[PDB]
């Protein structure tokens, strides 16, 4: 998943949500030891969204409200968010490489 | 509602 | 796209939707899609021993098209996501989906 990013920090995900050019519904997914982070950018600012697993009657799950949103996957959830914004402020519009 | 099927929303 | 999955029935009338869900049981989450008699879809399910339905639309934003069962406030590519979906969320439904009805 091009989307995806790794183990790659805060500061390094603003700056290559800078270098291409501060789009608007830029976003990456990158790891935040079992969470995630969404970074998008909306407006020219950058928001990191932390996403946790859980785990309820044998089926483990992401969500990014404690369980009031579920997802089997992080692509589920990133496919979910480009059609409705859900907690977002905007669709997730364009991948960071 | 959609009438004759059991969807309920806003 | 749906018509790989065992839970997707075609064009099947309402009164063999809940014929097929008797055979299978009438378990709670039991569910199966199928076609519209006259593009949209129905998703039925067992409840309490009682079988409803939800009508699906499609409608197109912006050159791509999407399926939802509240009239836009709930978007899905396809069929698949919006079942996968409510295997985990309730959404507007009074129980998960938990059993295909094959």
């Amino acid at each position: 998943q091009l989307w995806f990013h790794g183990r790659i920090s805060r500061e390094e995900s603003q700056r290559l949500i800078g270098q291409q050019g501060l789009v608007d519904g830029l976003f990456l997914v990158r790891e935040s030891p079992q969470g995630f982070v969404l970074s998008l950018c909306h407006l020219q600012k950058v928001k990191h969204y932390l996403i946790l697993p859980s785990e309820e009657e044998g089926r483990l799950y992401f969500s990014m409200d404690d369980g009031q949103t579920r997802f089997t996957d992080l692509l589920q959830l990133v496919e979910f968010h480009q059609l409705n914004r859900g907690i977002l402020p905007c669709l997730l519009r364009h991948c960071c490489t | 509602k959609f009438e004759g099927y059991d969807n309920e929303f806003p």
